[PDB]
RNA sequence: GCUGAAAGCAUCUAAGCACGAAACUUGCCCCGAGAUGAGUUCUCCCUGACCCUUUAAGGGUCCUGAAGGAACGUUGAAGAC
RNA sequence: GAUGUCGGCUCAUCACAUCCUGGGGCUGAAGUAGGUCCCAAGGGUAUGGCUGUUCGCCAUUUAAAGUGGUACGCGAGCUGG
RNA sequence: GUGAAGAGGGAAACAACCCAGACCGCCAGCUAAGGUCCCAAAGUCAUGGUUAAGUGGGAAACGAUGUGGGAAGGCCCAGAC
């Protein structure tokens, strides 16, 4: 449980409320809040906080784990917002962004548009590249996916939306 | 009547 | 002497409400047969209903153990073949929950036009009101 | 969407322009006057009775002529009921004519079918006949075989069997609406629609879209 | 994905997890080394 | 698949989220309150005398016979009856 | 002191160890088309020549012409090769 | 050994298994096998543990950081994993 032990810091600019279990985070870049369950125990004694698992619960430990580092991402959200990028590899691939709404290109016969959650917001500098920026690391993560789950990056020449810190790891097509 | 040889 | 044997036309009969929020299905099942059938009074007859009236509220508000929220499954045949059905509970909850209840209690009841006359006398609601308040039933904390 | 009551006046060709042949049915739509309206509060859905035609009041018994005196309407050939959607409103009294669906493409047909009394399996299911010759013997057109032995030792529930066919309610979908006669209440459908001539139809636009 | 009885590692990168009471092995270094117990 | 600990990493899962098939529950069509748990809504009709004792959801005479139904007759693209 | 055969005909019904259609993982998967495995039983799942034949072979089709249980389903339903 | 030639209670139903040998009557009591939340007579009994699989209420080789307990060993505040 070294990830539970390890206590979150809240600095100046990020206020935190606790009543009972939901524990609510603000700060500059948006507002997050959460539910915990009963099995983990939180405290804001001081400029720090910090996890334990509640008595009787068999799986205090290992869940308040979690809760420190869902927390620890959430402060980190309010105070700076999760990033995240993505590649477009194709011979005619193309992104536009019109707001909350992105338009992909990707070799269909129809065209592709997708409706960003309302924490979110995607720029697109390049046609090929679109950049999300987001407040909970959960949906942004969750939307990533979404857009590269419309064209997976073939194994043959890698082409189809990825990430842009993704490795894909090209496979020459059978000889003969 | 049926048979059944 | 003869021993004592309840009367169906004298029996004295009462009402009760039960919250079932919060309640297991299968514990409060129980009570409810036993009262029912009333197994509780002194003037128990087995072939005489001596039971009383039980209003059951906030029938889809009842907790089950375990995983079988969604792996306990209901089975009924329609009659015609191949007409084999099932429901889970987090269906039955969700279409007409107090089918959970009444089927319950129905498997713990006797059998026979005595047990059926038994299940009569119980009135299961999905909501937190009822409309026999003219009955002004007792609050009894199963 | 709210539909109405007409009657099946008969079958009839329309010709085209381009030398095309259209069959219709010539369905009569007279009226409909409304003459009782369901409410959430009142009676749990929403919905509009209506009764079309006129019958001669010495046949009207004393409840029925009751009920249309409520709404102030004239004694109809029946009354029917129609679901009313979340905008629809309507007033007891109120006449609906067949202009209803002149922004309608298709409609959905509802009567009853001709009754052909007592048929066989063969008319009613379709049966496959037995030889007529090859040594059969009074078992031409039989249904046959009905079950598979002990194991079951019953016939199943649903076993296609002789018995009544035709005179019951039938619905034929997505009819197109080839012409609406406000001038004469007539709808022309494409198409046949179950019952015989002078049978009671009732008219909704099509379901299916 | 093979659905096998016997499921074990085949080279250093494969890894037995456990998902929803099932035994299956996953592989970042090679698509063919991912099982599932069935 | 997302996030994520147990297990400082990793991890689709243990807490919490997302997607996913002609299967499943609906959507479409027909039967359906004997659904004895026998339901709801709208109209229509009946507003007299008495008598007896085993004095009670009691029996009986006289007056009354409504709404409606049935029967009969002419019949139906309804039907073995 | 009797439970009538093989095959055909008629009419079927269930299982899923799936033939087609549907959804997936690998592929020595470029694409097209396949191989293998997993989920899926809702619907659908040839006509003929020879032979008493089931089967099988052959001809020509089909998205496919699935494998089995049901007294090797079904003669108080037919046939009797 | 039992059945045959043996009833009664138990094993849901179940001659051969378990308990136990019916002279008759009783609306008395204690027990066997087996049981005690409801159908259905008796503990929703008292303690200390295990299981999360409805395992218990069917099945092997074999496979797996499931979880509890026990005795050892390598490494480690000279800084391990
Ligand atoms: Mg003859
Ligand atoms: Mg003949
Ligand atoms: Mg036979
Ligand atoms: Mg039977
Ligand atoms: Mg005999
Ligand atoms: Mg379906
Ligand atoms: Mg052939
Ligand atoms: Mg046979
Ligand atoms: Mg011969
Ligand atoms: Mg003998
Ligand atoms: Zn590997």
């Amino acid at each position: 449980s070294r990830v539970a032990k390890a206590p979150v810091v809240v600095p100046a600019g990020v206020d935190v409320k606790i009543n009972g279990q939901v524990i609510t985070i603000k700060g500059k870049n948006g507002e997050l809040t959460r539910t915990l369950n009963d099995a983990v125990e939180v405290k804001h004694a001081d400029n720090t906080l910090t996890f334990g698992p509640r008595d009787g619960y068999a799986d205090g430990w290992a869940q308040a784990g979690t809760a420190r580092a869902l927390l620890n991402s959430m402060v980190i959200g309010v105070t700076e917002g999760f990033t995240k990028k993505l590649q477009l590899v194709g011979v005619g691939y193309r992104a536009a962004v019109k707001g909350n709404v992105i338009n992909l290109s990707l070799g269909f016969s129809h065209p592709v548009d997708h409706q960003l959650p309302a924490g979110i917001t995607a720029e697109c500098p390049t046609q090929t590249e679109i950049v999300l920026k987001g407040a909970d690391k959960q949906v942004i993560g969750q939307v990533a996916a979404d857009l590269r789950a419309y064209r997976r990056p073939e194994p043959y020449k890698g082409k189809g939306v990825r990430y842009a810190d993704e490795v894909v790891r090209t496979k020459e097509a059978k000889k003969k | 009547m049926f048979k059944a040889f | 002497m003869k021993t004592f044997t309840a009367k169906p036309e004298t029996v004295k009969r009462d009402w009760y409400v039960v919250d079932a929020t919060g309640k297991t299905l299968g514990r409060l099942a129980t009570e409810l047969a036993r009262r029912l059938r009333g197994k509780h009074k002194a003037e128990y007859t087995p072939h005489v209903d001596t039971g009383d009236y039980i209003i059951v509220l906030n029938a889809d508000k009842v907790a089950v153990t375990g995983n079988k929220r969604t792996d306990k499954v209901y089975y009924h045949h329609t009659g015609h073949i191949g007409g084999i059905k099932q429901a889970t509970f987090e269906e039955m909850i969700a279409r007409r929950p107090e089918r959970v209840i009444e089927i319950a209690v129905k498997g713990m009841l006797p059998k026979g036009p005595l047990g059926r006359a038994m299940f009569r006398k119980l009135k299961v609601y999905a909501g937190n009101e009822h409309n026999h308040a003219a009955q002004q039933p007792q609050v009894l904390d199963i | 969407m709210i539909g109405l009551v007409g009657k099946k006046v008969g079958m009839t060709r329309i010709f085209t322009e381009d030398g095309v042949s259209i069959p219709v049915t010539v369905i009569e739509v007279e009226a409909n006057r409304v003459t009782q309206v369901k409410d959430l509060a009142n009676d749990g859905y929403r919905a509009i009775q209506v009764t079309t035609g006129a019958k001669k009041a010495n046949r009207v018994t004393k409840p029925e002529a009751g009920h249309f005196a409520k709404a102030g309407v004239e004694a109809g050939r029946g009354l029917w009921e129609f679901r009313l959607a979340e905008g629809e409103e309507f007033t007891v009294g109120q006449s609906i004519s067949v202009e209803l669906f002149a922004d309608v493409k298709k409609v959905d047909v509802t009567g009853t079918s001709k009754g052909k009394g007592f048929a066989g399996t063969v008319k009613r299911w379709n049966f496959r006949t037995q030889d007529a010759t090859h040594g059969n013997s009074l078992s031409h057109r039989v249904p046959g075989s009905i079950g598979q032995n002990q194991t079951p030792g019953k016939v199943f529930k649903g076993k296609k069997m002789a018995g009544q066919m035709g005179n019951e309610r039938v619905t034929v979908q997505s009819l197109d609406v080839v012409r609406v006669d406000a001038e004469r209440n007539l709808l022309l459908v494409k198409g046949a629609v179950p019952g015989a001539t002078g049978s009671d139809l009732i008219v909704k636009p099509a379901v299916k879209a | 994905m093979k659905v096998r009885a016997s499921v074990k590692k085949l080279c250093r990168n494969c890894k037995i997890v456990k998902r929803d009471g099932v035994i299956r092995v996953i592989c970042s270094a090679e698509p063919k080394h991912k099982q599932r117990q069935g």
